[PDB]
């Protein structure tokens, strides 16, 4: 849901946060039975009754509204 | 100990009951035939895990 509302340049602290919290689930694994973190991450994303999830609904929403009308590309720099 | 070991047999007979017809029918996905709806992505109903807390 952070990720839900910010710009397409917040992918990274996205990425980030879940693997902090793939870190955490791994940590507490040792010691209590949870469920897998890819079950745990389709149902946190829609992704399980659906074909596709928030992330990438939200990746098209914001392509859509907010990438291709805003930005400038360099060649050189890619 | 023996009420509720009998419990943990209802239960794991339940289960495998629900296993062996979960496997019969995954035996049976067609993926050429398979069809998802681009439009129906959202108002399609999300799954949710049980919350039960004791």
């Amino acid at each position: 849901g952070r990720f839900e509302s910010e710009d397409l340049t917040s992918i990274v602290e996205l990425d980030g946060l879940l693997e902090i919290n793939r870190m955490t689930h791994k940590l507490l694994s040792r010691y209590l039975t949870l469920d897998g973190f890819d079950a745990m991450f389709r149902e946190a994303n829609h992704n399980v009754s659906a074909p596709y999830g928030r992330i990438t609904l939200h990746v098209f929403w914001e392509l859509n509204y907010d990438f291709l009308p805003n930005y400038c590309y360099n060649g050189s720099t890619n | 100990l023996f009420n509720e070991a009998h419990s943990f047999s209802f239960r794991v007979n339940s289960l495998q009951e629900r296993v062996d017809r979960l496997s019969v029918s995954v035996t049976q996905l067609d993926p050429k035939e398979e069809e998802l709806s681009l439009q129906d992505i959202t108002m399609r109903k999300a799954f949710r895990s049980s919350t039960i807390q004791d």
